[PDB]
RNA sequence: UUAGGAAUAGUUAAUAAUAAUUUAUAAUUUUGAUUAGAUUGUUUUGUUAAUGCUAUUAGAUGGGUGUGGAAAAAUAAAAAAAAUAAUUAAUAUAU
């Protein structure tokens, strides 16, 4: 239970504050119609930090797709057909929210990933083991079904017939 | 009414020992000498040995050795049937054995019957196949059993199987074997290679000629 | 869960078990015997300075003369009196919120007070036990069963809360024209 | 499951008599389906040709509630209740009916009773549930008396100082021991209330 | 008083069994010193013990270990020419002389360091021994007999120990091997002789020891030890390539959980070895790993082994970083004694679900720790992971060095 | 808990039941899981009054002087078989005398078909040990038409009291795999003329009149008199 | 009559008839000369029969007499065997394991000799 | 009798039952007090000494390798290739059982557990010649409050201190 | 019952603790998820009276 | 205590108890009848349990908000008096 | 695979990882091939035990018939392969967009 | 707490150290230690004008079994112990 916090702080300080961009990245998918296959678009939205590189954006797309049919092979990020250098920052390309980013796949390969980083990893190192969701998707406050409501069963000083003092100093 | 808190935890579900109060006080030096002198009394060990602290019975390696080292009760087999009984006990009566016998192996024990003492060794192997090993007999098992009882001239054991066959395990008995032992027929088989009715005391009456 | 079990007081599910409302006695003669309705554990704590959870009251099993008969004569006033004191709120807290156990003698004593129905062991020996058959029970259930929403609102009033505000009170709780 | 539920309700409402096969093939073994699937499917079971097919399909739906850990809702049991004269499928347990009859007859004779309609303060409410009483009963005393050497009592005692004479105190203890602590032995004035509950109880 | 005092009291030293008994008693003395239970023993300067020794009640806590080390020194000065005679058929084999030298070095590394004013002897005796002659005598007796080093695991530990004795005591390791494989060379180093004659390790820990001895045996010679390529990418020396390929063997680093028993300090050795191999042969790696196909069957095996070792090392770094003190981040000892299994085997289970000594056996195994990254580990791994990449890569966008830096700042705050 | 009797109800300790949960109440004792058990005292103790006047022989005693007459040996084998059969029929004693070791046939306990109880086991595999009256049996459990997806171990397969009816159409050879019998709701369509449910959830059997008469005579409602 | 320490059937002469048995309370049972456990058993059996429960319980005398012969302290239906001072044959004076006479047990029995004589008679 | 009590526990601890059974057989024949009732039979009557087997093994050859093996008389050896493979089975099985530690012993035999020894002088006794190594008497020999009443000193300063 | 979500806030003030904003947020969201809107307004009035 | 009637299944065993717990179907049926007659009482018991629980919670609610109102008035007056004394000091 | 297109469940050959990366990448991976072609550097052990073959009863009856179950153990004894050979056609209806529609043994 | 008052130690802190091969000018004590003696404590008792003197009987228990959630386990008039055994009353025990 050592979560590196032994007091009560109701506010959030600067090391947990991140500056994020809602980057949405398109994928070329194929759906079956009565005629045959039709090419459509599947969009995966991530919150990437502003000073991140494009390889980090690709890793964020890999860890936040939650679909077994999208990240099936090694893909590459591109804008208007021109491929992107994965060792460059998003600010070097002027990538904004309205910039259309596509993911071109090579289905002959097989993407072998090893998810050792948890999905909700912040600086304070508090991770859930059964999280199964991006932290931007989950709600802030929800009902706790794992705990159990417990009332006070041990009286301190008052036990019976007449409340004279109640042994309040104890 | 459980012995969970009266004896140690390794004696959980423990039944069938001689006395489980022995193995709670083994570590005392007057009883620890008694345990090591008992292993020398049982033999099979070249060094002084004590059984483990959390074991009441003998270990599986030690009880296998004393079962293998144990001399057989039948020493000096005269007949090749009695040599097959000693091979039966090394194969189908080993310590913690897994393999079951075969109805063809019962036919091998029934084909070596020479003297009337061999039939008592053979029919007791037939009882282990039905009761102990629970083996369904073959279709020709009563055929080998019938001719085994006729070499030693023992007909009263052959007709004893007809009045109750399914307690003995003979699920197929052909009608000519039933007519022979009950007295309806006077022969039980027709030889394909000699063309005569067995036994040979009936062949002198029925078939006066020799045919291929 | 001991090697040699305490032969005189066996219990269930180890110590300290569920809290139980008992009527404990004193080590005196019967002529001065009184009972304490207490809340304790299933196994009695003899290694503590806190030997009980809560003290619900005292029952006197000896009948007293009615010393208040010329105050206001009502029906059956000049009979004898059985004096008992009962902590109502602590009993309801340990009964509903904490879900204590009950012995049959405190159950009968609290059924005399109107807090509980009469116990299971208080047998009318002239009336035998009922005999159930599912066909007559189904016929009575299909003869008159309540509505679903009416039964749900009855359970909501009995179990969840009983002070639900009317529309005339919601019209009074809302603010007025300087803020509305 | 809510996507398959609309398909099952559409196949029931169109009267195609094939919603049960879709529920078996797609929703039964591989989904955590709730009880309104069978509330939809009971109307499709009702439209069968013979009554025995209706009966066996309803009983098989009850066995499906038993096996796949999906308990039957109140609406489904009330739907099977209304056709008990035709199907004779029992939809309540042996325990709930014996509770229901003994509760309903007692509540009817209790509502018809004119004597026991009076309120009972022992039964109707809880008078007080706070750990401390709402008004001062005078106690504690917070002073010693004759024959008492231990003052303050320490653990589990409300006495704070000796009754008559004390070693010299400073600060808030000096103001407390002489003026501001409790004193129930004062015959003229009770121990005081906080502000502003002393002005309106001056007389 | 040691038992070796009764063997040097005027006996016939030319006898073989007397030399064997001297060696066995000195081995027993050094092993009793090394395996001494030092739980209650304490060494603090007490003023009342100035003009005397320690107290009679405080003999076993204060005087015993210091007297044991001084007896070890005073018997080493009398014994070291009997077990290890000067170089001119022998009385002792090379293996038992190696065992005696190993226990002597283990007693010398853990000598008593604190010098009290009570001690009448010199403080220089509270320093470790110089065993430069004995390693040369053991190497001369080990190159005399063939097949001293075998592909067995015990011979792998003996190879690690002999290379350790040659690194610590300034002895060339090529003396442990015959001169015909050192013929044709003007000078060879210790680490080159390690990387040229290393056997294939069956565990990851033996490979970690070999990769540590390679780095420590060549401090400034770490460039010449592991350079097997030119400045254009062509392989210069295939002997170093065959040594470095069989260091990172498939029996050691082949499994997905091959680094399950690697601590935070051994992972630094693994990443330092990978970074040194990448830095010394950068023209080979940046040519061959990107878009180059090679026909040499050894180079593809070396490249696959290096990629596998670097990937499992980065996976172990992410294991120790992102899951601190986790049950999947716990380590254990190789061939470690887990006594619950041996207690279940040598008991009679009438019901196999009832496991005896369960509350103690499930807690206890041979050394098993919850592993998290400290300050000295994280500050070194943040350098080594950045060393694993190329110079043209941006260290800002690396998502593992930044996580290590933020972990350092969060655990320091 | 997972499954309490009558929910939480603690006016008496008998209202909770004789067992508080179908799961084991402690983790260290998995054998305390709630399951259907079998009266092994009456069943495992066979009648020794059929072995009287019959000379049995030990296994190790193969010396010549301890051998018996072959007619006495045959009546000893008949008496030992009658001793093994005297209480009931085992699974391993019924499957040995069947084709393909009885694979695919339906085995059932005596009380598995009376009342409103309907349950059998379609046999899938049996591993006989050297003592052929014991072993380990496997099968698909069928309870009121519904069937398991995988073969489960048949509990109390060594205790006698089992029955089967041999059907040649259900026999599966050793080359093939015994298929699971179909669930009557899921796999095959539901037909009331083929299989009709004896019991269902929220159903209880009607009261027999002899049990009603016996309870009203025991309670004293009906005038029981000698 | 179920318990050993409640000899209920020993007081048949202490009652006149059925009504005398079912009208006597515990004070009248104390007057008639019945011990405390026996009169408690009689009164509880009468009160159970009045409530609709006839005295149909298993007599636990012989089961408790079986469990009495062991050295359990709390009479908790366990089996605790007694351990004597000598539990091994070697400390009872027996020097070694008994050797069976392999020449005497491998002789042919008398029925086998009679059958061999019958075979020699019928073969010739 | 104190020497026989110590020497029996040392031979039991060091896994020597032949030397311990011969010690009980010797003390019963010599008339040592406390051991006239304990007399053990010699189960090693036909077996030779343990040192004589190791001398014979260094230098009938089928019986030379199996001279250490103890038989009941109703047991027979295996063939020499089969018995030698069985003797290595028991060799690796005995050391496998003796290498497992008992979890609550602190690495001690049961003889070592609760075996604290001080001479007879530590508990209200002085020199006697026949008590060579006399264990100090237990604390139940002298109870307090039977030698002196309550709130009164007793002349036993170091009695109950072990 | 959902009324306990109103109870454990009240016992927070009887036991002389200052309820933080997260406690009011949790109480109002737990009472809104159970459909108790008047109890959520009671939590808001409790926050205003503090 | 579980009743062992005489007409249960007897265990003919000299190594344990002489009567098992295996019933008769009539015993099963009458035990079910007694179970239902206890189930009525335990239904009323649990009903009164939940009724008393919600009664205690409602009473705690009302008394708690009254105490909160009075204590807020008291602490406001106390803080004002403390601020005046601090100004004088 | 008979109702939806699974991406990498059906290949044209065995996946060719190097011999050093064989133990690291292969466990946890599944793919279907056409015909009974076994990978090299394995020892073929056919499962003939009826106690071990009984658990494919629902697989062989309601889906494609199980012909042979083989366990492949390599030279280093560290990477198993459970090879099950089915015989078509499927008893389940196969979608045209499914993965098993691209298999000749499943479509015929 | 001792009518005749002096030394004590499996020892103190640090620690990448579970399971301490290291470091230190270490720790307790004349403001009364350790040991030895007496020794359950406790505004519950008694007395008196008495903040004085004088009494006490709730309890716990590192080698008996690593079982059990917890050793408290070799014996206790109830603490009723998994089907309403009995719940009218008094003796409730001798019996
Ligand atoms: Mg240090």
């Amino acid at each position: 239970h050592d979560t590196d916090r032994h007091y009560w702080r109701a506010v959030t300080d600067d090391p947990r504050v991140q500056h994020l961009i809602p980057l949405r990245i398109r994928f070329k998918i194929f759906t079956w119609v009565t005629s045959g296959w039709e090419q459509r678009m599947q969009v995966v939205q991530i919150m990437a930090p502003k000073d991140s590189t494009i390889a980090q954006v690709k890793d964020l797309v890999i860890v936040e797709n939650q679909s077994p049919y999208l990240c099936v092979s090694s893909f590459h990020l591109a804008i208007d057909g021109k491929e992107l250098d994965p060792q460059k920052t998003l600010g070097e390309y002027g990538i904004t929210e309205q910039s259309q980013i596509d993911a071109i796949e090579q289905n002959d390969h097989l993407l072998h990933r090893d998810d050792e980083r948890p999905r909700d990893w912040t600086v304070d190192e508090i991770t859930a083991e059964d999280v199964k969701r991006s932290p931007y998707k989950e709600m802030e406050m929800q009902p706790l079904q794992n705990l159990a409501p417990r009332y006070e069963a041990r009286p301190k000083g008052y036990f019976g017939r007449t409340y004279y003092s109640g042994m309040k100093q104890s | 009414a459980s012995l969970r808190y009266r004896r140690p935890y390794w004696m959980m579900f423990l039944k069938g020992v001689d006395n489980w109060k022995i193995y709670t006080v083994i570590q005392q030096p007057d009883h620890q000498r008694t345990e090591m002198l008992y292993q020398a009394w049982l033999g099979g060990l070249d060094r002084p040995y004590t059984r483990p602290k959390c074991m009441a019975n003998q270990p599986l390696w030690l009880s296998k050795k004393r079962h293998m080292l144990r001399k057989e009760r039948l020493d000096g087999p005269e007949t090749p049937l009695e040599k097959y009984v000693l091979e039966w006990h090394k194969k189908f009566h080993s310590f913690q054995g897994t393999e079951r016998p075969t109805p063809d192996d019962l036919h091998t024990a029934l084909d070596l019957v020479e003297r009337p003492l061999d039939l008592s060794y053979a029919l007791q192997l037939l009882g282990q196949c039905r009761n102990l090993n629970n083996i369904r007999f073959a279709k020709e098992t009563f055929l080998v059993f019938l001719e085994a009882c006729l070499r030693v001239g023992r007909r009263d054991c052959a007709e004893y199987a007809l009045e109750h066959a399914e307690p003995l395990g003979f699920w197929f008995i052909d009608e000519d074997h039933r007519r022979y032992l009950q007295g309806e027929q006077t022969w039980y088989k027709l030889s394909p290679l000699d063309n005569l009715y067995y036994p040979v005391e009936e062949n002198a009456k029925l078939n006066e000629g020799r045919k291929p | 869960a001991r090697a040699v079990i305490k032969r005189r007081s066996p219990q269930l599910w180890g110590a300290p078990g569920a809290p139980i409302i008992r009527m404990r006695g004193h080590h005196v003669v019967w002529k001065f015997q009184s009972y304490d309705l207490v809340v304790e554990h299933t196994h009695k704590r003899r290694n503590s300075d806190i030997r009980l959870l809560h003290y619900l009251g005292k029952h006197c099993p000896h009948p007293q003369k009615s010393l208040w008969s010329p105050d206001t004569p009502v029906a059956q006033d000049r009979h004898l009196f059985m004096l008992t004191t009962v902590d109502i709120d602590a009993f309801k807290y340990w009964f509903g919120v904490k879900r204590c156990r009950l012995s049959m003698k405190p159950w009968a004593l609290l059924a005399k007070a109107g807090l509980l129905p009469p116990s299971l062991t208080q047998n009318s020996k002239i009336m035998p036990k009922p005999l159930f058959d599912k066909e007559s029970l189904m016929r009575y259930y299909l003869a008159n069963r309540k509505d679903e929403d009416v039964m749900a609102r009855e359970k909501y009033l009995n179990y969840e809360n009983s002070m639900v505000k009317t529309e005339e009170e919601r019209a009074a709780e809302r603010p007025v024209a300087p803020y509305l | 499951a809510d996507m398959h539920l609309q398909v099952v309700e559409t196949m029931v409402g169109c009267g195609t008599m094939k919603a049960n096969d879709y529920f078996v093939r797609n929703v039964l073994r591989q989904f955590s389906w709730d009880s309104r699937f069978l509330e939809a499917l009971y109307v499709e079971y009702r439209r069968q040709d013979d009554v025995d097919m209706w009966a066996e399909l309803t009983k098989r739906a009850l066995v499906w509630t038993a096996r796949y850990n999906a308990p039957a809702s109140e609406r489904l049991r009330r739907l099977i209740e209304d056709d008990y004269d035709t199907i004779r499928v029992q939809t309540r347990t042996f325990r709930e009916l014996a509770v229901f009859q003994f509760r309903d007859v007692e509540e009817r004779r209790h509502s018809r009773d004119v004597v026991n309609e009076l309120p009972n303060p022992w039964y109707d409410y809880v008078a007080h549930a706070l750990p401390f009483p709402d008004r001062d009963a005078g106690y504690p005393d917070e002073y010693g008396d004759l024959g008492q050497w231990r003052a303050p009592g320490g653990p589990g005692s409300p006495v704070r100082g000796p009754g008559y004479y004390a070693p010299p105190m400073e600060g808030e203890h000096q103001r407390g021991y002489t003026a501001e602590w409790r004193d129930l032995r004062n015959p003229m004035r009770p121990p005081e209330f906080p502000t502003p509950w002393e002005r309106k109880y001056r007389q | 008083p040691s038992p070796v005092d009764e063997c040097l009291r005027g006996g016939s030293s030319l006898d073989k069994r007397l030399i064997q008994e001297v060696r066995e008693r000195f081995v027993s003395f050094c092993r009793e010193y090394v395996l001494m239970d030092t739980s209650g023993m304490k060494s603090t300067i007490l003023s009342t013990e100035l003009n005397a020794g320690p107290d009679y009640e405080h003999y076993d806590r204060r005087l015993r270990r210091k007297r044991h080390w001084l007896a070890i020194r005073h018997r080493f000065e009398d014994v070291r020419y009997v077990i290890w005679p000067d170089v001119v058929n022998p009385s002792l084999t090379a293996g038992e002389m190696l065992e005696a030298l190993l226990w002597l070095d283990a007693a010398s590394t853990f000598c008593v360091r604190k010098v009290h004013p009570s001690d009448l002897g010199d403080k220089s005796e509270f320093l470790p021994l110089d065993l430069q002659r004995e390693v040369e005598v053991v190497a001369c007796h080990a190159r005399r007999d063939l097949d001293f080093f075998d592909p067995s695991a015990t011979s792998l530990e003996q190879f690690t120990a002999c290379a350790a004795l040659c690194v610590n005591h300034r002895v060339p390791f090529s003396l442990f091997f015959p001169a015909q494989d050192v013929c044709g060379d003007a000078s060879v180093s210790t680490g080159q002789c390690i990387v040229a004659n290393a056997p294939s390790p069956h565990t990851a820990l033996g490979a970690v020891r070999i990769m540590a001895l390679i780095s420590e045996g060549s401090g400034s010679d770490i460039g010449k030890t592991i350079m097997f390529s030119d400045a254009f990418g062509a392989v210069t020396r295939f002997g170093i390539l065959r040594g470095l390929s069989r260091v990172m063997s498939v029996e050691a680093f082949g499994c997905k959980d091959a680094l399950e028993n690697v601590n935070e300090s051994e992972l630094c050795i693994i990443l330092h070895f990978c970074a040194e191999v990448r830095e010394q042969n950068a023209a080979f790696f940046r040519r061959y790993e990107a878009s180059e196909e090679d026909s040499d069957p050894q180079q593809v095996s070396f490249l696959a082994k290096y990629q596998q070792l670097s990937q499992i090392a980065l996976a172990r770094c992410k294991r120790l970083l992102y899951h601190p003190d986790s049950p999947r981040a716990q380590v254990m000892s190789e061939d470690g004694y887990i006594p619950l299994v041996e207690l279940q085997r040598h008991a009679e289970g009438t019901n196999k679900a009832a496991l005896i000594h369960y509350n103690l056996g499930i807690r206890s195994a041979q050394g098993m720790r919850r592993v998290a990254l400290g300050a000295q580990s994280s500050a070194r791994l943040a350098e080594l992971v950045s060393r694993l990449e190329e110079a043209s890569a941006r260290v800002s966008g690396n998502t593992l060095v930044n996580d290590l830096v933020h972990h350092l700042s969060h655990k320091a705050a | 808990r997972a499954d309490p009797l009558n929910g939480g109800s603690s006016m008496t300790l008998g209202s909770k039941g004789s067992k508080l949960s179908p799961e084991p109440h402690r983790r260290r004792m998995p054998w305390t899981a709630a399951k259907e058990y079998v009266p092994g005292v009456v069943l495992n103790a066979r009648d020794k009054m059929v072995l009287d006047g019959v000379q049995l022989l030990d296994i190790e005693s193969i010396d010549r002087a301890s051998q018996l007459d072959p007619l006495e040996v045959l009546r000893a084998v008949v008496a030992t078989r009658e001793y093994n059969i005297s209480t009931g029929k085992n699974i391993f004693q019924l499957a040995s005398q069947a084709t393909y070791n009885g694979r695919g046939q339906r085995f059932y306990r005596k009380e598995w078909q009376e009342g409103t109880y309907d349950k059998y086991v379609t046999l899938s595999a049996i591993d006989f040990d050297r003592d052929g009256n014991k072993g380990t049996a496997y099968g698909y459990i069928t309870f009121h038409g519904e069937t398991t997806t995988r073969p489960v171990q048949v509990d109390f397969a060594d205790v006698p009291g089992w029955y089967m009816d041999f059907v040649e159409e259900r026999a599966v050879p050793f080359t093939g795999i015994v298929p699971p019998p179909p669930s009557i709701g899921t796999d095959v369509p539901v037909d009331p003329h083929s299989y009709r449910l004896k019991a269902y959830p929220y159903y209880d059997a009607p009261n027999p009149p002899e049990f009603v008469e016996r309870l009203l005579k025991d309670r004293g409602v009906l005038p029981d008199t000698p | 009559d179920i318990h050993r320490l409640r000899p209920t059937s020993d007081f048949k002469a202490s009652f006149k008839d059925w009504n005398d048995l079912f009208t006597c309370d515990k004070r009248q049972l104390r007057v008639r000369g019945i011990p405390r456990m026996t009169r408690d058993a009689i009164r509880t059996a009468v009160q159970a029969f009045q409530n609709g429960n006839p005295p149909e319980r298993f007599d636990t005398k012989e089961e408790w007499l079986y469990y009495k012969q062991f050295k359990t302290v709390d009479y908790s239906y366990r089996v605790i065997p007694e351990l004597p001072e000598k539990y091994r044959p070697h400390q009872s004076g027996i020097d070694q394991a008994p050797l069976p006479d392999y020449r005497e047990i491998n002789k042919m029995p008398q029925w086998a000799e009679c059958e061999e004589r019958r075979q020699s008679k019928k073969t010739v | 009798p104190t020497m026989v009590k110590f020497y029996h526990d040392c031979l039991v601890r060091n896994n020597r039952p032949r030397e311990a059974s011969s010690l009980m057989r010797l003390a019963a024949e010599r008339g040592v007090h406390g051991y006239e009732d304990k007399w053990e039979a010699d189960v090693y009557k036909g077996r030779p000494l343990d040192s004589e087997v190791m001398n014979e093994s260094e230098g009938q050859a089928s019986s030379l390798a199996f001279a250490s093996l103890m038989l009941r008389g109703d047991q027979r050896p295996l063939p020499e290739n089969l018995q030698a493979l069985l003797e290595e089975e028991t060799t690796r099985n005995i050391e496998a059982e003796r290498s497992v530690p008992v979890p609550f012993s602190a690495g001690l035999h049961a003889t070592e557990i609760n075996s604290v020894f001080r001479p007879r002088v530590y508990r209200q006794l002085w020199y006697k010649w026949q008590h060579i190594a006399n264990r100090y008497r237990p604390t139940a020999a002298l109870k307090r409050r039977q030698l002196a009443p309550r709130d009164s000193p007793t002349g036993i300063p170091g009695f109950y201190r072990i | 019952i959902p009324q306990e979500a109103l109870h454990w806030l009240l016992r927070m003030i009887v036991d002389n603790f200052n309820p933080q904003h997260v406690h009011y947020i949790a109480a109002m969201k737990t009472l809104q998820s159970a459909g108790e809107l008047d109890m959520a307004r009671d939590v808001w009035k409790i926050m205003e009276r503090q | 205590r579980q009743i062992r009637p005489y007409y249960n299944l007897p265990s003919k065993s000299e190594h344990g108890r002489k009567m098992t717990g295996f019933l008769t179907p009539y015993r099963h049926w009458m035990w079910k009848q007694n179970e239902l007659w206890r189930n009525v009482h335990e239904a009323q018991f649990e009903h009164l349990r939940r009724v008393y629980k919600r009664q205690w919670l409602e009473s705690f609610r009302v008394n708690a908000d009254e105490y909160i109102y009075k204590y807020n008035i008291t602490k406001a007056a106390q803080l004002a008096q403390w601020e005046c004394e601090m100004k004088e000091q | 695979a008979a109702s939806s297109p699974v991406p990498h469940i059906i290949g044209s050959k065995h996946i060719d990882v190097p011999r050093e990366h064989r133990l690291r990448l292969l466990p946890g991976m599944l793919y279907l091939l056409d015909g009974d072609t076994l990978p090299g550097e394995f020892t073929i052990n056919r499962v003939l035990d009826p106690t071990a073959l009984q658990y494919y009863g629902r697989l062989s009856s309601q889906i494609v018939t199980v012909e042979a179950v083989r366990m492949l153990v390599p030279d280093d004894l560290r990477l198993l392969c459970n090879c099950i050979t089915f015989k078509g056609p499927l008893h389940l209806p196969v979608a045209p967009y499914a993965s098993l529609a691209s298999l000749r043994g499943a479509s015929q």
